[PDB]
């Protein structure tokens, strides 16, 4: 690519958003475990957010 | 630091001439030889500060 | 402190029973940290001798990410064994001594009275 | 008289004399092996008659 | 304790002082040190005899050997000292203050 | 001199004024002694007489400091009827800091040590209230 | 020298540390004191004039001083004892006289007055292994006699120690005197934390002689001994003053940097057992060392001091001197930090 | 956060790969898309905080500061590159990697979950800001201002440290999530009083507190642009942010241990306004300025109210938008008349009317001209602080009639009266430093028309 | 995020730092009483091996 360097930074981006939704699935012990927000699964649902 | 390389290798390169009551040459007793028996296998394993 | 636990069989860098740990993954992060580490070694190798930093030397570059990667792994190692031998060391002495750790009574807040200081 | 004297003065320059100032006896040492060793034996003195940490 | 250890442990803490007090001289210096080594010689002696613990006899052969090692090396210090100044007093050498 | 500190801090504050100010003078005194060894020891002196004379210099000025410090912290205590108050220790501090700046002939050393022996002394009264430990036992 | 002597007399100095380091024996931690000081000797006379003579001399005569009292200390321990196990001694008088031979060994105040002449008078190379590798040994003792320290003087020495080394280097401008006076207050910081937790004892000394090993190999690499001469780096090595940089703003245990590592641990265990005044004051006291490490990297790496015109000439020829594991050092001595846990290896 | 933190992170190896003639291009573009990227951290709720990780949060305290942050880079970026023209390429690169790496350090600052980690990345960020005033700051006396901007911060910031280890000792967790649920009170004791001092101190230092205000107008003056911006935009905001966060421990003791600290703000702001008034040096001027705008966020924040607290955090963004813009404008009239002495260069406004402009709107914001969030804050704290004593409005009011008298000076002096003959070399004004201009002043007024974002977590 | 989501996310992170606090806390009552009472596996300082003592009959019989 001839503007190979201004990927840097959007990539940089993208990988760390990456990492972030990364990281939810490692705290997600509470998921549809909460009192506030705790319900029965909707058909074709296996968990109520990702 | 006391790395233990003489338990490690199995050599007793200085545990001889350490205790009063090791192997004498001659079987040669010290004077407190019961005495530093008693000590040593009272306080054996027991750590320093049960054995105070 | 946990110099006692390992003396029964001193200088052993990774017990036997360090083995029945999960190891670092190769995609851990202090892992890969330590491997950056390396990769800096090789750039700062390469600018103290003025060669070209990010070209010259491969090679060397390569030995260093491996060489700091190789050391770092067993370090982990060592590492979540200490940690674990930590844990275990303290789970067994409050096993061992009840009356020394007793399950305090928890209390709601309607029975526990807290001072009131207002902002005023 | 503020702002660039006595709020200059309490806090920073006396911190500041005082460090160059207890630097400047620690450091006017004439290399002398004597004095040194000198100092010891008051060190050791001072350690067993003084403070009692032979006890 | 016994009697003689009170003068052991004297003569110990005289060359001490001989030897953290100096005069003039490297070689009196090293006198004292080694008279402190003499002294600690006596003492881990007297101890070793008494206590009939036999594979310690050695130890003060030992302590001995080593010493004078020690000392042949303090002597070839002085004389090196006394290779640059004509002698070997202690206040030549402070060229290290600065 | 563990005995010494004893000895001082045994008696109440605002009650023996007398054996609190020797107490907190001989306190001073073996400071000053202390500081005197050492100053013989690395500086020699071009005499003997010089030598003491820089001895009792030494031991004479910072035993004024600790029987101006006694003194002062225990009439404190007396006027104000508060035993158990640091500010009564931050005067003594600054008297304590006024008698080393007259020592030294300066005033500007004096206020000095007025200010940083005072704050150090009301430290030393909060410590010896809420027990905070400056060679800590090893606990865990 | 002869390079088959050196390298003898070198494993010699390695063999004294270790046989301190593997020996149950009292008897057998003096012999390797003993042989080390003897093997060191010619480390530093290994340039032939009369500021090594002068340095070995000093140097001879702290470290049998301390021998002597660590063999008085020794057959104390066997009066009360019986017995020779390098371990708790028995007695405090013993515990007393081999806690002062080896701060004597260390150059703790206030016995550290050997420290900046010795180191002074001998070549950097030497300098390097006086600051480093003579500190292990002593260290190791003072790991295994812990049970019988006096807290009272330890903690005296300790703070003795990094008040002295922080003055000490205020007011200088030779680089080895910088780097004794910067050794005289990290012992006081190991041996402050070491009744109680000695694995950051380790952790201290650890640091600080990857630190050391750092500034010494720039040193080196630089040939400079003055800070003067230091500060003609940049007109013909300007990676050397970031280098000095970095490890100058981490030996002051500036963070993010591994030199803020052993303090705040050791701070971490000097709270755990209620001493607050203590680590507060030790913590105070190191901006002293900061304060010349910020000396020495304005007069380096921040400014541009005027140089030399033959200065010129030596941009025409590179470096053949090998800067043995310099990059590692300089890159373990910086960027260590966010692998702080990694200190539970030394339990 | 780490969708920030990479990013910043990323900026280094294309600064450093970057075509000579490319870097202050293609950092400033990428700069200013991780500035565009900042405004997902407005996901803020009512009740909770934006918890992302156990090592980072983002509450509505921390993300105006963080968008603040992320926005100043650019800004700087384009204030540097004229006097950096003739520098060295590598140390082009080495003085936008420090700024890089402040920006880095300055967004996991504001974000740590953790006080230690808080306290490690505050104290991080002192490296990256010695370095850019000690090395490419223009005049002598920067070394002896990286002195005092080093050593006022960690003689506060090493008992801060100790502290909060005790409070890691004590409560079992530094976590600011676990603090603000097992939080105990703090009695009045001789311990508690030197455990609220070693927790202040420090970020009344780096407020800074009148009286230990002493660093600042020497590193504000002596350091380059950008440093001069993040000092006072950015820098200065740690130790209001560090308060916000370190006053929940504190209480009730806060309630009397304020009482000195509030008296030297408020006389203090009396004071370093009046000092405005004789400065004869425009750079230290503004910093005087930003000294007297941080003894109200100091007070607000002693005083812990609802109102305070909104108050404090407006008048943090506000004062940093405008105080990075008053060093922006004396820099553009030093980068051609090469003196900061502010009666040298008169009658600007016959020379250059639109500068001239930028100048009149960033002294009406400065003086706090409503509705600009300027005065939101400042109104807001003098609503809290006349609640907390009536008396207080003297001290309020009067300091508003010095902070116009200050304002407008600056003002009179540089922009009007007759221009000074003998200088001739009052070049018309670049695009680039328009834009500077620009880029502060158009956010500081269009968060007039949406101030919610900036009224922080009990909005 | 979605609220939810963030919400429960927060109790993941408030269940795991309390129980770290909670085992910090054990941790240094564990280290208090190890060091108070010796009977644990840590601050096990050494004492003399007792497999060094010789158990042959000696020259003279009392002993
Ligand atoms: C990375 C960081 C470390 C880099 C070290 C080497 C730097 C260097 O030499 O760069 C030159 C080189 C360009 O130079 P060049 O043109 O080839 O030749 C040299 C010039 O002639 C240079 O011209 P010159 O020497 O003739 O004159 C200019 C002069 C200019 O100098 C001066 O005038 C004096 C100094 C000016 C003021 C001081 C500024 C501050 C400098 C210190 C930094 C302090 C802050 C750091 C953190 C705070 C704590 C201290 O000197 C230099 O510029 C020398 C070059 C060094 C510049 C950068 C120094 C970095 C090393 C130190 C920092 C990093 C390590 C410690 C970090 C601490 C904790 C984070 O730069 C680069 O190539 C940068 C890297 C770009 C690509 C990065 C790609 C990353 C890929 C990562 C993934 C792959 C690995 C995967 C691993 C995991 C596997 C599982
Ligand atoms: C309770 C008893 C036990 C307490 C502990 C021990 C007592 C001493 C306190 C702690 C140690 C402080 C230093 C002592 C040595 C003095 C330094 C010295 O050599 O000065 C000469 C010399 C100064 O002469 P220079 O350079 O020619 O300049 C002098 C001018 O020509 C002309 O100068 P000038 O005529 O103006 O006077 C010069 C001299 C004269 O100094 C004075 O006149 C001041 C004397 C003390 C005044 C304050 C006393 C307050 C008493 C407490 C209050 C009483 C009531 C308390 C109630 C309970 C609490 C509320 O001042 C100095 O040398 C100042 C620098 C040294 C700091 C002294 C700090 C004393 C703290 C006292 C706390 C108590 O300095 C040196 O040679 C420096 C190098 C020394 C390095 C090694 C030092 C080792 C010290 C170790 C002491 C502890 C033993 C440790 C053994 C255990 C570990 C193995
Ligand atoms: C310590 C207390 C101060 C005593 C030493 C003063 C300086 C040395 C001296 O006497 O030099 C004369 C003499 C020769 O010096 P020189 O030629 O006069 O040099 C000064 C020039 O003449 C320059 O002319 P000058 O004499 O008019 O000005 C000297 C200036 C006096 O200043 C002035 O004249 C103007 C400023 C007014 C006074 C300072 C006010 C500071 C207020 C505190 C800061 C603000 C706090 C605000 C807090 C608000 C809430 C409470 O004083 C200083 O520079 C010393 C400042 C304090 C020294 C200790 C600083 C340690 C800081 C550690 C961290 C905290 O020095 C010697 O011969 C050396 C030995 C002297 C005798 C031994 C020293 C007394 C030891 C007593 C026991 C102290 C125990 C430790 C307690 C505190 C630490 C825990
Ligand atoms: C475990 C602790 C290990 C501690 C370090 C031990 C080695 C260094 C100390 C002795 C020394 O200086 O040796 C020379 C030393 C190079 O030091 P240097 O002269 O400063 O390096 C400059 C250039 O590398 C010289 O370039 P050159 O053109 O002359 O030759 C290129 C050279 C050619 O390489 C070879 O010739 C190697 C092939 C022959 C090896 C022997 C075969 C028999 O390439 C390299 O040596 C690449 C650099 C290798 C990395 C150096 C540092 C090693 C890692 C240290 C531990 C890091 C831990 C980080 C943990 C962080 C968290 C706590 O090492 C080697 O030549 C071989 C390194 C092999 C590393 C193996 C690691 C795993 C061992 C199990
Ligand atoms: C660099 C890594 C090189 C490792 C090579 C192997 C060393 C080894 O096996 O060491 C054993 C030692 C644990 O032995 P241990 O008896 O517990 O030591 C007590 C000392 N206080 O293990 C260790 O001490 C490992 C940690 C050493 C780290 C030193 C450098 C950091
Ligand atoms: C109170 C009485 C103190 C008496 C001892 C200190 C007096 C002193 O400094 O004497 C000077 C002496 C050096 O002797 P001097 O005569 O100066 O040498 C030239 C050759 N004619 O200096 C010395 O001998 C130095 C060592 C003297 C002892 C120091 C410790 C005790 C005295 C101070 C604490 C009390
Ligand atoms: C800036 C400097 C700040 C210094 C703050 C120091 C705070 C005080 C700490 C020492 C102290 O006074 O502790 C109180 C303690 C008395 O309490 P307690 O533990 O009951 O002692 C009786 C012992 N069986 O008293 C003691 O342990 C002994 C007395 C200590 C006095 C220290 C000062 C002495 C004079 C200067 C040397
Ligand atoms: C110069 C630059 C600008 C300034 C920068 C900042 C410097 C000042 C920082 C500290 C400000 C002053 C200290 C805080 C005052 C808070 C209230 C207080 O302590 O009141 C004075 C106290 C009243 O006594 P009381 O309330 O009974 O206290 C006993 C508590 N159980 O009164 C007393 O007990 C008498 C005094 C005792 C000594 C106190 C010394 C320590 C505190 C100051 C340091």
């Amino acid at each position: 690519r001839d503007h190979w360097i201004h990927v840097l930074v959007p990539v940089g981006f993208v990988f760390g958003y990456y990492l972030d939704r990364k990281n939810d699935e490692k705290l997600a012990a509470f998921r549809n475990k909460s009192l506030l927000y705790k319900r029965e699964l909707k058909p074709q649902e296996e968990v109520t957010w990702k | 630091p006391f790395f233990d390389v003489q338990k490690k290798l199995g050599v007793d390169l200085d545990h001889w001439m350490t205790i009063q009551s090791a192997e004498q040459p001659h079987r040669i007793p010290a004077r407190c030889h019961a005495f530093e028996k008693e000590w040593i296998e009272c306080a054996h394993g027991i750590g320093s500060i049960r054995a105070e | 402190m946990m110099t006692g636990r390992q003396a029964r069989a001193p200088l052993q860098f990774l017990p036997d029973e360090a083995r029945s740990l999960p190891p670092p993954k190769l995609t851990d992060p202090r892992l890969a940290y330590i491997g950056f580490l390396g990769y800096c070694s090789g750039l700062i190798d390469n600018a103290i001798r003025r060669r070209p930093v990010l070209s010259a030397g491969l090679h060397r570059q390569f030995l260093y990410i491996t060489s700091f990667v190789f050391v770092g792994y067993y370090l982990l190692k060592r590492q979540d064994y200490m940690y674990a031998v930590r844990d275990h060391d303290m789970f067994s002495y409050i096993k061992s001594h009840p009356e020394d750790f007793p399950e305090k009574d928890k209390k709601t807040y309607r029975e526990v009275f807290e001072e009131f200081h207002p902002v005023r | 008289l503020l702002d660039l004297i006595w709020l200059e003065t309490i806090l920073p320059k006396t911190i500041s004399l005082a460090q160059m100032k207890m630097s400047t006896t620690i450091t006017s040492q004439k290399g002398l092996i004597k004095l040194y060793f000198l100092s010891f034996l008051i060190t050791i003195l001072i350690s067993t008659t003084l403070l009692n940490f032979h006890e | 304790m016994s009697l003689v250890y009170m003068n052991i442990m004297m003569a110990f803490t005289v060359s001490l002082t001989g030897l953290l007090m100096y005069r003039s001289h490297l070689m009196s210096s090293l006198l004292c040190l080694e008279g402190m080594m003499l002294s600690l010689f006596i003492l881990a002696t007297l101890m070793i005899l008494n206590s009939h613990f036999t594979l310690a006899s050695m130890m003060p052969i030992i302590l001995l050997v080593f010493a004078a090692c020690e000392a042949a090396l303090g002597l070839s210090l002085l004389v090196m000292v006394s290779n640059t100044y004509g002698t070997d007093y202690v206040q030549n050498l402070n060229l290290l203050q600065c | 001199a563990k005995t010494l500190l004893h000895q001082y801090w045994d008696i109440p504050e605002g009650t023996e004024c007398h054996r609190k100010t020797y107490a907190a003078t001989s306190i001073g005194g073996a400071s000053g002694l202390v500081v005197s060894a050492y100053s013989v020891a690395l500086k020699t002196p071009t005499s003997f007489l010089e030598g003491v004379a820089r001895t009792g210099r030494y031991t004479f000025t910072a035993a004024a400091i600790g029987a101006i410090f006694g003194l002062t912290s225990c009439i404190s205590a007396q006027v104000r009827e508060k035993p158990d108050d640091p500010l009564n220790y931050l005067i003594g501090g600054c008297a304590g800091g006024l008698t080393l700046g007259a020592r030294t002939r300066s005033y500007g050393i004096g206020a000095a040590a007025c200010a940083y022996m005072g704050l150090t002394a009301a430290l030393v009264k909060m410590g010896q209230l809420e027990g905070w430990k400056v060679f800590a036992e090893p606990k865990v | 020298m002869n390079p088959i002597i050196l390298i003898i007399i070198l494993m010699t100095v390695m063999l004294g540390t270790i046989i301190v380091m593997i020996s149950t024996h009292w008897l057998l931690i003096w012999i390797g004191f003993e042989m080390n000081m003897l093997a060191i000797i010619p480390i530093m006379m290994k340039k032939h004039n009369p500021r090594a003579t002068e340095a070995s001399t000093k140097y001879f005569l702290t470290q049998s001083t301390a021998s002597m009292l660590l063999m008085m200390a020794i057959i104390i321990n066997l009066m009360f004892s019986g017995q020779w196990t390098v371990m708790k001694l028995f007695n405090p008088m013993a515990s007393m006289l081999m806690t002062m031979a080896l701060a004597m060994k260390l150059g703790m105040a206030p016995f550290h007055f050997w420290v900046p002449e010795v180191t002074q008078g001998i070549p950097l190379s030497s300098g390097l292994i006086l600051l480093t590798w003579q500190k292990l040994a002593p260290m190791s003792v003072l790991y295994q006699i812990l049970p019988s320290i006096n807290l009272d003087l330890i903690l005296t020495l300790s703070i003795l120690s990094i008040t002295i080394g922080g003055w000490g280097g205020l007011n200088q401008t030779q680089l080895r005197k910088i780097m004794a006076y910067s050794s005289i207050a990290h012992m006081g910081w190991m041996t402050a934390v070491l009744l109680y937790n000695p694995t950051m004892t380790l952790l201290n000394l650890i640091i600080y002689i990857i630190m050391t090993s750092t500034m010494f190999t720039l040193f080196m690499a630089n040939s400079t001994t003055t800070t003067l001469s230091l500060s003609h780096t940049w007109n013909k090595a300007p990676i050397m003053t970031i280098l000095v940089l970095i490890t100058l703003l981490s030996m002051g245990g500036l963070p993010p940097l591994s030199g803020f590592m052993p303090k705040w641990m050791i701070i971490q265990e000097m709270t755990k057992n209620d001493s607050i005044i203590l680590p507060t004051l030790m913590a105070i006291t190191a901006l002293l060392n900061l304060y010349f490490y910020m000396r020495l990297t304005y007069s380096t790496a921040l400014t541009m001091f005027p140089s030399t015109n033959n200065m010129k000439m030596k941009w025409q020829f590179p470096t053949t001197k090998r800067m043995t594991l310099l990059p590692t050092m300089t890159v373990l001595s910086t960027m260590l930090l966010p692998l702080t846990p990694i200190l539970s290896i030394l339990e | 956060m780490l969708k920030y933190i990479i990013p910043t992170m990323m900026l280094m190896p294309l600064t450093w790969l970057s075509k000579n003639s490319m870097i202050w291009i293609n950092t400033t573009l990428h700069s200013l898309l991780i500035s565009l990227t900042s405004l997902l951290l407005l996901n803020q709720f009512g009740d909770n905080s934006l918890n992302f990780s156990l090592t980072f949060f983002s509450d509505s305290l921390s993300t105006p500061l963080l968008i603040l942050t992320m926005w100043l880079l650019p800004l700087m970026l384009m204030a540097s590159q004229h006097h950096l023209s003739k520098e060295n390429l590598a140390r082009k690169k080495l003085f936008i990697s420090m700024l890089i790496l402040l920006q880095l350090f300055l967004i996991m600052t504001f974000t740590a979950t953790e006080l230690i980690f808080f306290y490690i990345m505050f104290e991080a960020t002192l490296v990256p800001t010695l370095i850019i005033i000690t090395r490419w700051g223009n005049q002598t006396e920067r070394l002896n201002a990286g002195l005092y901007f080093l050593f006022y911060t960690l003689a506060g910031s090493l008992p801060l440290l100790v502290a909060l280890i005790y409070i890691q000792n004590t409560m079992g967790s530094l976590n600011f999530l676990i603090l603000q649920y097992w939080v105990q009170p703090m009695p009045n004791s001789w311990s508690n009083t030197f455990m609220w001092l070693a927790c202040m101190m420090a970020f009344m230092v780096k407020m800074p507190l009148y009286g230990l205000h002493l660093w600042l107008p020497k590193a504000h003056v002596e350091a380059p642009i950008a440093g001069s911006m993040v000092l006072a935009a950015i820098l200065l905001k740690l130790g209001g942010y560090g308060m916000m966060r370190i006053t929940l421990l504190l209480n009730p003791i806060t309630d009397f241990m304020a009482y000195p600290f509030i008296m030297l703000s408020l006389w203090g702001m009396i004071m370093t306004s009046s000092i405005c008034l004789r400065q004869t040096d425009l750079k230290s001027l503004i910093a005087y300025s930003s000294v007297s705008h941080m003894a109200l966020v100091i007070v607000a924040i002693l005083i812990q109210t609802p109102w305070s607290y909104m108050g404090a955090t407006a008048l943090m963004i506000a004062h940093g938008l405008t105080s990075s813009m008053l060093f922006c404008l004396a820099n553009s009239n030093y980068e051609r008349v090469h003196s900061r002495t502010m009666i040298l260069a008169r009658g600007l406004q016959t020379l250059l009317p639109l500068m001239a402009a930028w100048w009149l709107l960033a002294s009406l914001t400065n003086l706090a001209l409503p509705p600009s969030i300027n005065l939101i804050g400042e109104l807001f704290v003098v609503m809290s602080t006349f609640s907390w004593s009536n008396i207080t409005i003297i001290l309020m009011g009067l300091n508003m009639v010095i902070t116009a008298l200050y304002s407008l000076y600056m003002l009179i002096t540089t922009q009007r009266g007759k221009h000074t003959h003998h200088i001739n070399n009052i070049l018309p004004s670049f695009t680039r430093e328009n834009a500077l201009m620009s880029l502060h002043m158009l956010p500081l007024l269009l968060l007039s028309l949406n101030p919610k974002i900036i009224l922080g977590p009990l909005y | 995020d979605a609220p939810e989501k963030n919400y429960e996310r927060t109790m993941a992170i408030l269940q795991i730092e309390s129980e770290k606090a909670e085992l910090r806390l054990k941790e240094l009552e564990v280290r208090r009483l190890m060091r108070a009472k010796g009977d644990g596996p840590w601050f096990q300082y050494p004492t003399i091996d007792k497999a060094l003592i010789d158990h042959s009959p000696k020259a003279t019989p009392d002993n």
